[PDB]
RNA sequence: ACCUGCCGCUACCAUCCGUUGGAUAAUGGCUGAACGCCUCUAAGUCAGAAUCCAUUCUAGAAAC
RNA sequence: GUUUCAGGUGGGGAGUUUGGCUGGGGCGGCACAUUUGUUAAAAGAUAACGCAAGUGUCCAAAGGCAGGCUCAGUGAGAACAGAAAUCUCACGUAGAGUAAAAGGGCAAAAGCCUGCUUGAUUCUGAUUUUCAGUACUAAUCGGAACUGGGAAACCAGGGCCUAUCGAUCCUUUAUGUGCUUAAAUCUUAACCCUAGAGGUGUCAGAAAAGUUACCACAGGGAUAACUGGCUUGUGGCAGCCAAGCGCUCAUAGCGACGCUGCUUUUUGAUCCUUCGAUGUCGGCUCUUCUUAUCAUUGUGAAGCAGAAUUCACAAAGUGUUGGAUUGUUCACCCACUAACAAGGAACGUGAGCUGGGUUUAGACCGUCGUGAGACAGGUUAGUUUUACCCUACUGUUGUCAAUUGUU
RNA sequence: AAUCCAACUGUUUAAUUAAAACAAAGCAUUGCGAUAAGCUUAAAAGCUUUUGACGCAAUGUGAUUUCUGCCCAGUGCUCUGAAUGUCAAAGUGAAGAGAUUCAACCUAGCACGGGUAAACGGCGGGAGUAACUAUGACUCUCUUAAGGUAGCCAAAUGCCUCGUCAUCUAAUUAGUGACGCGCAUGAAUGGAUCAAUGAGAUUCCCACUGUCCCUAACUACUAUACAGCGAAACCACUGCAAGGGGAACGGGCCUUGCAAAAACAGCGGGGAAAGAAGACCCUGUUGAGCUUGACUCUAGUCUGAUAUU
RNA sequence: AUUAGCAGUUUCGGGGGCGUAAUGCUCUCAGCUGAUUCUCAAACUCUGAACAUUUUUGGUAAGCAGAACUGGCGAUGUGGGUUGAACCAAAUAUUGGGAUAAGACGUCUAACAUUCACUAAUAGAUACCACAAAAGGUGUUAGUUCAUUAAGACAGCAG
């Protein structure tokens, strides 16, 4: 009947899962979302810090935990502690209420870093913004994994499109004609941004400039160094594609 | 510490709980390195000990303790080299933080977890210090009584509570003062190691004064 | 039962109307020391908020 | 067949049971009988589910005794033999060993080795320990028998010491030219007397499985589930120092490694109130308050040219939306907007509503359970009672019983 | 327009559950030839039985359609089963003066062997393996007998989960169609399908719409006023706030703000308002209902034996 | 338990350097030994004293849980701390006078005078007890130490 107060239905935690399954039975631990990719990594940083508890669960999210009949009868031993580092070491991360948000995100994320990474837009070589590069790999479809590293992804995705569209996969070369009063201070943005080849200055001539940068940088170099200066800055192609970047397929 | 807000571990209380047969699965120390500066330097070399003792009686933590020494040698580079430097620190980490969990911190339990069994997992370190305690000691050269006590000033600002710093009137580790010192060293009863003088007894050398004598400053 | 329907009631479903002085804060200044110089500040003083207090508007006191 | 006994089967039926401790209860554990070090604060006693460990045994030698000898380790020598086999010698306060945990004890020993033995024997008194100065365990001290060792003094109540364990009843054994069997008497039988063993580990000692969401009763705020209270680890917000980022440049704006606060808008912690009853969640509605200011006002910083944006102050005066999905607060999207800031008021607001959920009984599925049933899993259906009292508020009369003589 | 469920009609929790529950025809299993099987009664006797296998009794599943796989190790049921292992009382033999003691002999069940899954149920893990390391046919071993076949599915069964993909919307934790190492689907524990039907559950669009934007107006009867009649709950005393402290949320206390008759109509902020010795929770050496391979019995039943003989 | 250099080894374990090269010679470097050095303890010790306060364990903490000593509260008022179970004074037959205690003495409120600084805040004001910190201030008050100065300091202004 009616009560003053709530049963209480609520053992939720949002803290990472890790799982392992053996023996035809689920065992799960709460661990942190960072500490568990650390542990893997070789890093240490004891079991009291990596475990947020210390006793093997069923069901992290029922919170149901694991009997010592239970644990024996698949790992060969009843001590929690012990099954905990197992369940780390050899276990695949399990998303929780957290995790699960993330996930969604991460594929977004790939897309965008992947798909932006080396392309220009057909007839000519010219920068273009990612939005568009999405549309083209979307249109061809492309489905990406957490399992494949993202440049090697990015080597996929430009095949897709070579032989769809046409698009540059390799590097350009630019050529700016600076001022030698106001130049200087453009040359000290560029040159650890870029590789500078080329360089030749003048004081009674202009300071002529040769760059080595992606085909989507161009709009990225020609924009700051209009603000930087002040005044209009001439950007023209020294050539319109060069070898290496993904041609030489990293 | 990283885990909890120090101020948790503020003051000393409780006994003191250490490393031992009894508590082995503490975590290791936040510093293992009690070093700064050339530490091969002889005494006779640097005459100044600009120290730092804290002026309350406290729970002063590893972390802290780490903060502060790097804080120091960040100051060793900006002013001066690494030459004029030294510090055995003077304060090591002996006692052990426990700290008792709880699952439920976002999530839910009707008093299931509770306090029943309530002994605190060891987590973290700590040295703990008082009124007078020195925390940090600087040997170093006479034209450094500026940069190394700006040094110190910079490492207080890493420490619990308020922090006094001193410059002293010895030649840094070592008993004696700078007149005493110096009138040993005259006379030849001065003789040392390395870092470290012996200086030669008169009780224990009756009559064997072929070694002290011999490396007398 | 249906159509039309005044009076009335009502709708940003229609219509009308909704003020201006002083004093401050923040701040910006002034004259100006302590501190021969300096400085908005210590004495002093100026401007100044949808602020505040009045003006206005509502009630009208075992108050006149 | 029936009758009477016998053995089997027999939740079809009957009666019962289903430990305690416990930062609620359960799961877990044993702090339930016991031992060492510590907690324990220089006598003794002293608590927690305080800490680090241990006990239910093992030993005819690992017992008793006498004698000889010295161990751990280190150094230097010795065909095979090296890092390591065995044989010397020097040094060697015990760092070795002594059944096991740990603490203590221990060197012509309590260790090692050898020999001989059964004091690991019987009767009896007193005492110690826990303590009630009861029992039990363990121990100690003496006496009397009978022995062992030793040349003898001496030692020998088993284990160097501190743990290593057990009532009544019942059974059984040992003991005695034992006593009794009540008419007498002999035999067996049984009973008794004295000492052990068989054992109760919930260890001063019941024969004992579950479930109930169909449930009930006596109680409990000694105790959970909401509120508030302390508390603030966790959540939220703020400060300080400044290694660094910021092309340059610590602090325009950020800010490591650290440290110091605050808040009670998170969740815990606790159990103080409430269990002869404070209606739980969300939403709608409505008001007020907070500022930790999203917008608007006035300002000040900026890596503030412009536009745009970010940072800070005075300011809470005025605003702060429509929707899809979900019971959802929360979440996520669409659209508007100057902005669509965060919060409190018994987690504001159930005699204001709704009842979507939670949260009774019906039912379905999944997993579990032999089963009854379980589920903090999913699904569907499921009564929302009473104001006319008091105050509070909204308005309405009416007395200012001189409204100041009356109207 | 669709999805879930139940075939339909029907039925049920009198006073909170009308359903997807129950029933149902259909399918299937079991016992039984009369001194039957089943059942009742203390006994005597009785029912089923005015019955006789196309029947009665006892179960499961749930119309139709289409299928209904593998497993008999467990539990339970069963047997044209083999031993003397176990085996009580009566009876038999020995020892004794006898009470008695000890021996053989020995039934049913029991153990042992078999059958049985449209009985209850179950339908895995750990190793290597197609130069493919994915997938794992195949092989080996273990648990415990076999190891999920056909189908089906984030389904009323999926924790993760708001799974992913498509579609439906401007936007969809919803819906539907796909995918499916499926925490924890799956074959009369029935699986899959499904017309017609449904006061059953869900989603969508069209129309309609005061549901809403956003309220307004109208009517009767209440209320209200009046005559007549005229209750009850409730009730320590009571009734203004603020803070403080206090049993940690005061009407009273303390210190402040204040405070001026007597009443009316509204109202829901409080009175931790009223109704109820809290259904939750825990305790108690308190119960009851139900379950079972608790403990202890027991009707019945099976078998053996004495007597009747 | 833990930090540091140093000496003698140094040929050695390893890197080289050194005479054409070596268990030959010396370094950093490890290892061994010696004398110094940093720090260290519920479960170490040579040594070793005398509900509230104090001692004190778990706990981040609690108006949390648990111990020791003493005193209270409960069982107990009275005066004081505005209020209050435990604080302070101080114990309670019924009264009068006296003089006190804690605590007060602008007014509430019984009780005042004199006197020296400090505070320029809307502060601050009866322990328990109702909070507040690290870190800042060319606010003022006092104090410490060091340096400069009639050789022209300091400040300004001028070269």
């Amino acid at each position: 009947m009616s009560i003053f107060t709530p049963t209480n239905q609520i053992r939720l935690t949002n803290v990472a899962v890790v799982r392992m399954k053996r023996a035809g039975k689920r065992f799960e631990i709460a661990c942190y979302k960072n500490k568990v990719v650390g542990w893997r990594s070789g890093v240490e940083k004891d079991l009291d810090e990596v475990l947020q508890t210390h006793s093997v669960f069923v069901n992290v999210s029922k919170g149901q935990v694991a009997k010592k009949e239970d644990l024996i009868s698949a790992f060969g031993t009843d001590d929690q502690t012990e099954i905990c580092k197992q369940i780390l070491t050899k276990g695949e991360v399990q998303v929780s209420d957290k995790e699960r948000h993330t996930q969604l995100e991460q594929m977004f994320r790939d897309i965008a870093t992947i798909v932006a990474d080396k392309c220009v837009n057909p007839e000519t070589k010219r920068p273009y913004t990612v939005i568009l590069i999405e549309r083209a790999m979307k249109d061809i479809h492309y489905s990406v994994k957490t399992n494949k590293s993202t440049k090697q992804q990015a080597l996929e995705v430009i095949k897709q499109l070579k032989e769809k569209m046409k698009i540059e996969r390799a590097h350009m070369r630019l050529r700016f004609i600076l001022p030698v009063n106001e130049g200087k201070k453009l040359k000290e943005k560029l040159k650890p941004l870029i590789k500078v080849i080329e360089s030749e200055d003048y004081g009674q001539q202009l300071e002529i400039v040769c760059l080595i940068d992606p085909g989507c940088f161009r709009e990225i170099d020609e924009l700051i160094k209009k603000e930087t200066k002040g005044k209009g800055s001439l950007e023209v192609l020294n050539l319109k594609d060069v070898e290496e970047g993904d041609e030489k397929f990293e | 510490m990283g885990r909890r807000p120090a101020r948790c571990y503020r003051y000393c209380k409780n006994k003191p709980y250490i490393k031992s047969r009894y508590c082995r699965g503490v975590p290791d120390a936040k510093i293992r390195i009690f070093d700064l500066g050339r530490k091969k330097a002889s005494t006779d070399e640097f005459p100044l000990c600009v120290h730092l003792i804290s002026l309350e009686k406290e729970q002063l933590s590893s972390e802290a303790i780490e903060a502060g020494r790097i804080s120091c040698n960040k100051y060793i580079s900006k002013t001066g080299g690494k030459d004029s430097f030294h510090m055995r620190v003077r304060v090591h980490p002996w006692h052990v933080l426990r700290i008792n969990k709880m699952l439920s911190c976002a999530g839910a339990d009707r008093l299931q977890t509770g306090m029943r069994g309530a002994f605190g997992k060891p987590m973290g370190t700590v040295a703990r210090v008082n009124i007078g305690q020195i925390i940090f000691s600087i040997r170093t050269r006479d034209n450094m009584l500026a940069n190394v006590v700006e040094a110190l000033r910079r490492s207080s600002y890493k420490f619990p509570g308020r922090q006094k710093i001193v410059v002293s009137k010895k030649w840094g580790f070592t008993a004696y003062n700078r007149e005493a010192y110096q009138k040993l060293k005259a006379d030849g009863r001065l003789m040392n190691d390395g870092a470290n003088v012996k200086v030669i007894t008169n009780h224990g050398t009756l009559a064997q004064y072929a070694k002290d004598i011999a490396a007398a400053n």
